[PDB]
């Protein structure tokens, strides 16, 4: 119980797609038991709903055609 | 002896529309909201309306107005968040109202999609500790669904009750015992409750009952905690006038009380008192019955000036005081005498003894 208030809690300071899954590996053990499971599917939406918002910004990144895209630049830089 | 306390009623707001629910705040027990439906008179008013008044002041005038496109069929407190209420509309939306917006109309609602609820919630509760908690809403169709407080865009779970040949369970009142979160108790329109499971192994509806031969107007578990555990019990209102008292354990009435000679609208225990606990009939009469003093006759009764039909009543959390809302918009609170409200040391052992004696 001291451990899901402390999930509760990490995930009140951190809302990035990102950091949210680091707090979430922070706990590699708690996934075996099946009361923390509850407790992830609350956020679940919430999970889903920020790696969205990373892949629609990978997808931003992506429709850039790289020859426009800086990338191109700096490879050409390197020589690649 | 019931006394006379203070009388609730707005003119502009609350005048011809039912009293549809009633809960105090824990954090502030002298705040009380109420829900009210659509009024036919006035078409063009909003149709859901919920205002929160309050004691410690005399001033009559609602504390806090809230008001919806659908007609609110139930409304409660959020428990750990004080700045929210929640309530549950005719058309399934749970619509949310924040004290600090100076905007009436929900802050949120929950869609009404088939992942959400798609029939009138007239049951709504936040339980759970002050690190976990979790909005529990059920609607007319058995669809049970679980939110979070803080997203009201897609339930946390989501499930339909069943108990039998998949047969939907038109729930239609709901009850938790004290402390626990997986497991509760559910009355519907069939007459029967149900002891279900949120969530595990076992989540739905666990067991049956026959008992009420008619809908059930209100479910409510024991309240009252200290030497002897009474949590396994509750009761149980109907329309047949008839109120019962059950338990977990049995499958079979524990007791009925039929002296009222009307529908008998709600039923609930006291929060200090374990015997004792009130009922609201809609002829006007509120009904306390003390098990320990008697099974037999109400312990005290008091009828509402006119004899308006009371729909809704609410024991305060001391246990001190009694609010009753009727089919006019007008809520009625009375002061329990502190003899039959404060209970002895004996109190929980009389009970016993009379349990036992049944």
């Amino acid at each position: 119980t001291r451990i899901t208030a402390r999930l509760r809690d990490q995930l009140g300071t951190a809302k990035n797609a990102n950091e949210m899954f680091r707090i979430f590996s922070r706990f590699n053990a708690l996934f075996v038991r099946p009361h923390i499971r509850g407790a992830i599917r609350e956020y679940q939406t919430q999970l889903i709903q920020r790696v969205k918002d990373d892949i629609e910004s990978l997808h931003d990144k992506f429709k850039v055609q790289y020859p426009q895209s800086q990338a191109c630049k700096m490879s050409h830089v390197r020589d690649l | 002896k019931l006394s006379l306390n203070r009388q609730f009623f707005d003119e502009r707001w609350s005048k011809h529309r039912v009293v549809s629910c009633l809960d105090w705040s824990s954090q502030y027990p002298e705040l009380l909201v109420a829900s009210y439906n659509n009024n036919e008179d006035a078409p063009h008013e909003p149709d859901g309306v919920a205002l929160v008044w309050n004691m410690k002041y005399k001033k009559t005038t609602p504390e806090y107005v809230f008001h919806c496109q659908s007609a609110v069929m139930s409304a409660t407190f959020a428990k750990f968040h004080p700045n929210l209420v929640v309530g549950g509309t005719y058309s399934g939306q749970i619509v949310l109202w924040d004290n600090r917006s100076n905007k009436r109309t929900p802050v949120q609602r929950t869609p009404l999609s088939a992942a959400a609820h798609t029939h009138p919630v007239y049951c709504v509760n936040v339980v759970g500790t002050q690190n976990a908690h979790n909005l529990i809403s059920i609607s007319t169709d058995g669809k049970i669904c679980s939110w979070s407080l803080d997203m009201l865009s897609h339930p946390q779970d989501s499930m339909e009750l069943v108990h039998k040949q998949s047969k939907a369970v038109a729930v239609t009142s709901m009850s938790f015992p004290v402390g626990d979160v997986n497991n509760f108790v559910v009355g519907s329109e069939e007459g029967s409750v149900y002891t279900a499971c949120r969530h595990g192994s076992k989540a739905g509806i666990s067991e049956m009952f026959e008992g009420h031969q008619g809908p059930i107007t209100g479910i409510h578990c024991h309240a009252a905690v200290g030497a002897v555990d009474f949590s396994h019990l509750f009761v149980t209102s109907s329309f047949d006038w008839t109120v019962k008292l059950w338990t977990t354990k049995n499958n079979k009435p524990l007791y009925s009380f039929e002296d009222n000679a009307d529908y008998v609208y709600d039923v609930m225990w006291s929060p200090t008192h374990p015997a004792l606990f009130a009922c609201v009939d809609g002829m006007g009469r509120l009904d306390l019955w003390n098990l320990n003093n008697d099974t037999e006759v109400p312990t005290a009764s008091i009828s509402v000036e006119g004899n308006p039909a009371l729909n809704r009543v609410r024991w305060t959390h001391s246990g001190r005081e009694i609010a009753v809302g009727d089919s006019e918009g007008q809520i009625v609170i009375y002061d329990v005498g502190e003899q039959i409200a404060v209970p002895r040391n004996d109190e929980w052992a009389r009970f016993g003894r009379t349990l036992a004696e049944i």
